[PDB]
RNA sequence: GCCACGCAGUUUUAUCCGGUAAAGCGAAUGAUUAGAGGUCUUGGGGCCGAAACGAUCUCAACCUAUUCUCAAACUUUAAAUGGGUAAGAAGCCCGGCUCGCUGGCGUGGAGCCGGGCGUGGAAUGCGAGUGCCUAGUGGGCCACUUUUGGUAAGCAGAACUGGCGCUGCGGGAUGAACCGAACGCCGGGUUAAGGCGCCCGAUGCCGACGCUCAUCAGACCCCAGAAAAGGUGUUGGUUGAUAUAGACAGCAGGACGGUGGCCAUGGAAGUCGGAAUCCGCUAAGGAGUGUGUAACAACUCACCUGCCGAAUCAACUAGCCC
RNA sequence: GAAACCUCCCGUGGAGCAGAAGGGCAAAAGCUCGCUUGAUCUUGAUUUUCAGUACGAAUACAGACCGUGAAAGCGGGGCCUC
RNA sequence: GUUCAUAGCGACGUCGCUUUUUGAUCCUUCGAUGUCGGCUCUUCCUAUCAUUGUGAAGCAGAAUUCACCAAGCGUUGGAUU
RNA sequence: GUCUACGGCCAUACCACCCUGAACGCGCCCGAUCUCGUCUGAUCUCGGAAGCUAAGCAGGGUCGGGCCUGGUUAGUACUUGGAUGGGAGACCGCCUGGGAAUACCGGGUGCUGUAGGCUU
C-alpha cells in the first residue's frame, strides 16, 4: 500500500454567521481571517492549525483544494491587500511591487507559492485578501450538522473542490 | 455568605501526598534561589510559616528578593478585569525551580552551540522548531499477510 | 401520610446517607434483604436469574419491600420453602426529605410559605442505575421458569422499566457456569457457605499443600 | 450517518509505528457508506470499538470502493445487524434480493428505518453475505424463488394525473 | 539569510497546579447484607453432662478469609474541560572594576564598565502605547448545559456562554428570548433556517422503499397535552420446540389394579388440607390440571391411540394502530 | 475484683496539641523537667478583604535590647485557619 | 367473599387524571376589576341519582349491586343557622 | 566483593520467619576511680578489651504480605464541542476530540555522593 503524503493546504470557508458564537470561536475565527459568512482562506496545515480548525469545526466547512481550485480562486476572486486596501489583481505589478523581495511577481508564482506550500507561504497567504464568495448555488445539505453526518460543517476530504465550483 | 478567612477551601490544597508525611527532605531547603529565576508556589501545609495564600498555589513567578528562608517572588494575579504583579514572600519550603525556564535556557545555550558549530562548517541548519508537519508519503508492506477483516461483535447482555 | 412515589421517582439531589449530619432517619421499610434457604452449599442452586432496572431513578424501600415479599410468597408457593435463595442487592440508603405544610384553611397560621424550606426526613430509597440488578435467585436449574415468572410478578411493584436476565454465572458467584465445574475440579475454587473462595497460584506453599491433602 | 445509494469500500488502516512494534498489524473493513469520508469516518468508529485504536494514534492506509462483480445477476443477500431500539439493543438476520451488495445494504437501511424507525446511525452492519436460495429463511423472499413465476400487474394506477389535468375520458386501471 | 515598535477571550511545544466526573470499600474513616471456618469467655446453655459441662450438641460474643450494597460535608487511584509560566537582543558569551553585604579562599552575591555575537530562535492574526475629563447605569430577564432548596411551579437561588433588554428582517400560523441571519437607498444572481395539495411563492417529479384504518387516526425543536398496564389488529425480529418413526387443529376412544394409597375424618375415595411420586399393564394414565357429588357417583384435563395426510407450535421482543 | 499500682511485648499515631471543624505534627508541634520573659523597644515593605481604602489578622526583613542552648540556631505570643 | 383472587371488594406497592378543596408562588391589577351568602335567570360539563336501550351478579321473583351507550328530560316543599 | 562516618532520594529500602558471614569495622561485652546522670552504671556519661557473632548489622531465601512498575479491566466509565437526533419522560444513541480506576494476571525487591578501611 502506498500512503499519500498528508495534505499540506487546506481551504476553510466560513458557514455560519455572526450571531451568537461563544469568545474561543470568535477569536480563532477572527485569527483565520473568518469575520464574515462565505469567507474562505488557504491554510498551511500543522498541528496548530488543525487544532484551531478542530475547535471551529461546526463554524467551518475545510477541506483540500485542488490545482484547479486554487486556479479559479486566485485568478476570479484574488485580490491584494497594498497599503491596507483589498485590490483587485488585475496586474502583476501589484504583486511584483509587494512580494517581489520573496521571489513572487506573478499570478503564476503566486499560485505556485499557494499551491506547493513554499518558503514564502505565509507571506503569500496574508497578502491575499480573504475571498469573498457568493452562496453556494444549489443550496447546502445541512449546515448545522458534520458533514460524515449529512450536514456541510466539518472536515470533508476533497469535496470541498465541489463546494468550490458552486460557491464561486 | 461565604467566610473571608485565609485558608478556606484549602482542606485539600495544603494538606500532604498519600504517604508523604513528616519531615521536610532536606533537598528543598538546599536549593539556591537567585533573584530573576523562576519559581513554582506550591505551598506544603507540613510548614504553616510563609505560607503563600491560596490563590498563589499552582502559580508561576520571578524572583526578586532573597532572605534567610524565604524569597520575594513577583506572580501575576488576574482580579476582575486586570492582571496586577503581586509581591510575595514565601518560604523556600512552598517553591521550587520551573523545568520550563530550565529547558529554555538549554536550548537557549544549545542553539548559540549550533549557530558556533554551523557558522564553523558553513552549512546552514534550522533552529526555529516547527509544529508537528503533516506525515510524508511512505509504503506499508504487508508481508504476504492479508490484513485482519474486522467486524462489529453481536450485542448481548452481560450484567 | 406517605406521599406517591412520584414525587421521589428521580434522582435529582446528590445522595443523602443517614450519617452524622442527617439525624432522625425512620427506619428503612426493608430490614431483610436475603430470603429462601441461604445456607444452601454453591451447587445446589446452579441457576441465577436477575432483575435488572433499564432506568436511572430511585426504587422506595417500601417498593424493595414489596416486590420482595411478592417474589417470595411465588417462589414458596411453586419451589418449595427450601428450593430457591433470593437476595435484594439495593438498600435504601438515600434520605428523602419533605417541607411539611399544614392541611387546613389557613396561611396565616405561620405557615412561612417557602422559607425555611429545607425538609425533614421522609423517608429512605435506594438508587438505581440502568443496567443495576435489583433482585437475584439462585434456585435448582429446572425452575428456571419459575423464577422468571416471580421476578416478573415482582416488577409490578416498581415505577420504572425492568428486564429479567437469566445470568451465566454459578448461582451467586461471579464465576461462569461452565467454567464453574473444572474450576472446582482444579481447586481454583473452594466451596464455603453460599460462595466460593478463589485461590489463586501465589502464596505460601503451606496454603497450597494443606491443598492435596 | 445520512443516506442515498450506498457504496461499499474496502478500508484499511493500521496504527502508526512506535518503538513498541515496528510493523503494526493492518486491518481491514467493508463500509456500506455515501462517500469516502464518511466510509473512513465509520472506519474509525468501528476499529475504535472493536481494537484500541484512534484516528489520530492511528493511519488509514487504502480505502477503495469495491465494485460488485456480478451486478447482472439476480441473488440473495442475508444480513446480520445489530441496532439500538427505543428501549434495546437487538441483532437481527434480515434477508433481500438484489443485484448489488451495496444496493441490498440500502434496502435494509429503508427497511430498518420503514419497520423499526430505526435511524441510520443506530444500525451497525456486522455481516453482509450472498446465500443460496435453499438457504433462505424469509418467505417473502422465497416466493421468488420460482422457474415459472409468473403474475399480472392487476390494478395499475395512473402516475400522469395532471397531464392532461382536465379529460373528458376517465382512466382505465386494467392492462 | 533579511523584511515594524508591540499586542492576542487562539493553537502548538515544554513545564508545573488541582481532587470534580468516574472509580474503591477482599484500602483508611463512616454506613451496611448474608453465609463459612476456628477457638477463649460472667453468652444463652445442655437433651443422660452437678460428680474433673465424666462428655460435647446448639446459639452468642470474638477472631479469620470471603460476600451484597453505599457517601455533598469519606478516600488509595484518578480524567475531560481548565489555571499559571516560558518560547531571547532587557538574550547569550568573554574579560575588567566597586562593595561598609557574605567570608578558610583570588569565596559568594549584587551592581557597574568595555567587547563579540542577528538563522530576530513555534504557528496564526493584528498597528501599538499613554493621559485627562466624563455621562448613563447600579430593579433585570431568558435559553443549552452544570447546579442548590422545593412534590412541583411561567417558583426561589448560583456557574458558563449567548441572547432579549437596546433588534429590525426570513422561518416557527400567532409569540421579547426558539432556528437562520443582524439592518444605509436600490437592481440582478444565490442561499440559510424553513418549506413546495389550496389559502400561499415553490414537487402539475409518470420520485423510491416500506408501515399504518382510528365509531376521540396522525401530522415536525422550544411547543403548547399524557403514564403504568394490556391487544389472537398488523408488520418485522430473537430463542426454543414438534413433525412422513406422520406433527398442529378438529372428530372418537382408553385415562387403570393394588389404592375407596398413609396422616388428616364426621364424607372426603385423585381434587377442604401435610408429606412424599411406587410398581406393573403397557397405548398411556398424575396414587391427579379442574367441574362437581353431603358423600358416592358422573364429567374434564396431561398421557396415549384411531381418522386425518403437510408443515406446525410456544414464549418473548418492538414498529404503527387500538 | 471489669477498672488502684508494678513488668514485658505489639502498637503510623487509631492519642494529645484550650475550644468548632479542617489541615499539620513522633528521639514532633504531644508528655515531663530546667532556665526564662521575643506577649519587649523601633522604621518601613508585603499578604489577606480589597476600591487593590481602612481596621483586624498575618508573612519576610532590617536596627536595638534580651532569653535559651555546647552550638548551629530558634524566639518579637499561642502549630495554621477566628 | 360459607368454598372461590378478580359477582362485588383490594393489603403491601405502583401509574395517572381533575382544578368543584386547601396550599405553594407573586406574572396582571393599588391615578380602585365593588369583597360572603341568599334571591332571580340562562347556558354548559359528566365523573349518571332517576328515566330510555343494554351487559353482569353470590340476578328464583321482588328489591339491590357492578358496568356500557347516554346529559334529551327532571332532580322538590320545609324547621334551625 | 563489602564495611564504617556523614548523607541525597525516602519501602524496589518496610514487615514476618529462616540460613550464611572470611578480614577490617560496627557491635554485643567488662567495670564505676574520675566526668556525668539515675529508684536501679538498665539508659546516659566515663575507663576499658576477657569472651562472642547469640543478637543488632550485612547478604541471601519465602509459588510470603506490602511496596514499585506493567498487562487486563477498556477505548469501558467519564468527558470538550454539535445537531430542528430518538424518547411522554427518565434518559439514550450518533458526530468531533480526549480518556480513567478496582478485581484478575505478570516482573522487580534499593540506587547513589563524599571521606576512610578490609579483601593475594
Ligand atoms: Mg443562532
Ligand atoms: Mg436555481
Ligand atoms: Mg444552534
Ligand atoms: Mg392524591
Ligand atoms: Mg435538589
Ligand atoms: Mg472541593
Ligand atoms: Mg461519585
Ligand atoms: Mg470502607
Ligand atoms: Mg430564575
Ligand atoms: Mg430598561
Ligand atoms: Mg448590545
Ligand atoms: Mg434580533
Ligand atoms: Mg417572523
Ligand atoms: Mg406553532
Ligand atoms: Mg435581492
Ligand atoms: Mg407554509
Ligand atoms: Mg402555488
Ligand atoms: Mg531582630
Ligand atoms: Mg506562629
Ligand atoms: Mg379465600
Ligand atoms: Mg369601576
Ligand atoms: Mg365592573
Ligand atoms: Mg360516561
Ligand atoms: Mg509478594
Ligand atoms: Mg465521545
Amino acid at each position: 500500500f502506498y500512503v499519500p503524503a498528508e495534505p499540506k493546504l487546506a481551504f476553510v470557508i466560513r458557514i455560519r454567521g455572526i450571531n451568537g458564537v461563544s469568545p474561543k470561536v470568535r477569536k480563532v475565527l477572527q485569527l483565520l481571517r473568518l469575520r464574515q459568512i462565505f469567507n474562505g482562506t488557504f491554510v498551511k496545515l500543522n498541528k496548530a492549525s488543525i487544532n484551531m480548525l478542530r475547535i471551529v469545526e461546526p463554524y467551518i466547512a475545510w477541506g483540500y483544494p485542488n490545482l484547479k481550485s486554487v486556479n479559479e480562486l486566485i485568478y476570479k476572486r484574488g485580490y491584494g491587500k497594498i497599503n491596507k486596501k483589498r485590490i483587485a489583481l488585475t496586474d502583476n505589478a501589484l504583486i511584483a511591487r509587494s512580494l517581489g523581495k520573496y521571489g513572487i511577481i506573478c499570478m503564476e508564482d503566486l499560485i505556485h507559492e499557494i499551491y506547493t506550500v513554499g518558503k514564502r507561504f505565509k507571506e503569500a497567504n496574508n497578502f491575499l485578501w480573504p475571498f469573498k464568495l457568493s452562496s453556494p448555488r444549489g443550496g447546502m445539505k445541512k449546515k448545522t450538522t458534520h458533514f460524515v453526518e449529512g450536514g456541510d460543517a466539518g472536515n470533508r476530504e476533497d469535496q470541498i473542490n465541489r463546494l468550490i465550483r458552486r460557491m464561486n | 455568605t461565604n467566610t473571608k478567612g485565609k485558608r478556606r477551601g484549602t482542606r485539600y490544597m495544603f494538606s500532604r501526598p498519600f504517604r508523604k508525611h513528616g519531615v521536610v527532605p532536606l533537598a528543598t531547603y538546599m536549593r539556591i534561589y537567585k533573584k530573576g529565576d523562576i519559581v513554582d508556589i506550591k505551598g506544603m501545609g507540613t510548614v504553616q510559616k510563609g505560607m503563600p495564600h491560596k490563590c498563589y498555589h499552582g502559580k508561576t513567578g520571578r524572583v526578586y528578593n532573597v532572605t534567610q528562608h524565604a524569597v520575594g517572588i513577583v506572580v501575576n494575579k488576574q482580579v476582575k478585569g486586570k492582571i496586577l504583579a503581586k509581591r510575595i514572600n514565601v518560604r523556600i519550603e512552598h517553591i521550587k525551580h520551573s523545568k520550563s525556564r530550565d529547558s529554555f535556557l538549554k536550548r537557549v545555550k544549545e542553539n548559540d552551540q549550533k549557530k558556533k558549530e554551523a557558522k564553523e562548517k558553513g552549512t546552514w541548519v534550522q533552529l526555529k522548531r516547527q509544529p508537528a508537519p503533516p506525515r510524508e508519503a511512505h509504503f506499508v508492506r504487508t508481508n504476504g499477510k492479508e490484513p485482519e477483516l474486522l467486524e462489529p461483535i453481536p450485542y448481548e447482555f452481560m450484567a | 401520610g406517605r406521599r406517591p412515589a412520584r414525587c421521589y421517582r428521580y434522582c435529582k439531589n446528590k445522595p443523602y446517607p443517614k450519617s452524622r449530619f442527617c439525624r432522625g432517619v425512620p427506619d428503612a421499610k426493608i430490614r431483610i434483604f436475603d430470603l429462601g434457604r441461604k445456607k444452601a452449599k454453591v451447587d445446589e442452586f446452579p441457576l441465577g436469574g436477575h432483575m435488572v432496572s433499564d432506568e436511572y431513578e430511585q426504587l422506595s424501600s417500601e417498593a424493595l419491600e414489596a416486590a420482595r415479599i411478592c417474589a417470595n410468597k411465588y417462589m414458596v408457593k411453586s419451589c418449595g420453602r427450601d428450593g430457591f435463595h433470593m437476595r435484594v442487592r439495593l438498600h435504601p440508603f438515600h434520605v428523602i426529605r419533605i417541607n411539611k405544610m399544614l392541611s387546613c384553611a389557613g396561611a396565616d397560621r405561620l405557615q412561612t410559605g417557602m422559607r425555611g424550606a429545607f425538609g425533614k426526613p421522609q423517608g429512605t430509597v435506594a438508587r438505581v442505575h440502568i443496567g443495576q440488578v435489583i433482585m437475584s435467585i439462585r434456585t435448582k436449574l429446572q425452575n428456571e421458569e419459575h423464577v422468571i415468572e416471580a421476578l416478573r410478578r415482582a416488577k409490578f411493584k416498581f415505577p420504572g422499566r425492568q428486564k429479567i436476565h437469566i445470568s451465566k454465572k454459578w448461582g451467586f458467584t461471579k464465576f461462569n457456569a461452565d467454567e464453574f465445574e473444572d474450576m472446582v475440579a482444579k481447586k481454583c475454587l473452594i466451596p464455603d457457605g453460599c460462595g466460593v473462595k478463589y485461590v489463586p497460584s501465589h502464596g505460601p506453599l503451606d496454603k497450597w499443600r494443606v491443598l492435596h491433602s | 450517518k445520512a443516506s442515498g445509494t450506498l457504496r461499499e469500500y474496502k478500508v484499511v488502516g493500521r496504527c502508526l509505528p512506535t518503538p513498541k512494534c515496528h510493523t503494526p498489524p493492518l486491518y481491514r473493513m467493508r463500509i456500506f457508506a455515501p462517500n469516502h469520508v464518511v466510509a473512513k469516518s465509520r472506519f474509525w468508529y468501528f476499529v475504535s470499538q472493536l481494537k484500541k485504536m484512534k484516528k489520530s494514534s492511528g493511519e488509514i492506509v487504502y480505502c477503495g470502493q469495491v465494485f460488485e462483480k456480478s451486478p447482472l445477476r439476480v441473488k440473495n443477500f442475508g444480513i446480520w445487524l445489530r441496532y439500538d431500539s427505543r428501549s434495546g439493543t437487538h441483532n437481527m438476520y434480515r434477508e433481500y434480493r438484489d443485484l448489488t451488495t451495496a444496493g441490498a445494504v440500502t434496502q435494509c437501511y429503508r427497511d430498518m428505518g420503514a419497520r423499526h424507525r430505526a435511524r441510520a446511525h443506530s444500525i451497525q452492519i456486522m455481516k453482509v453475505e450472498e446465500i443460496a436460495a435453499s438457504k433462505c429463511r424469509r418467505p417473502a423472499v422465497k416466493q421468488f424463488h420460482d422457474s415459472k413465476i409468473k403474475f399480472p400487474l392487476p390494478h395499475r394506477v395512473l402516475r400522469r394525473q395532471h397531464k392532461p389535468r382536465f379529460t373528458t375520458k376517465r382512466p382505465n386501471t386494467f392492462f
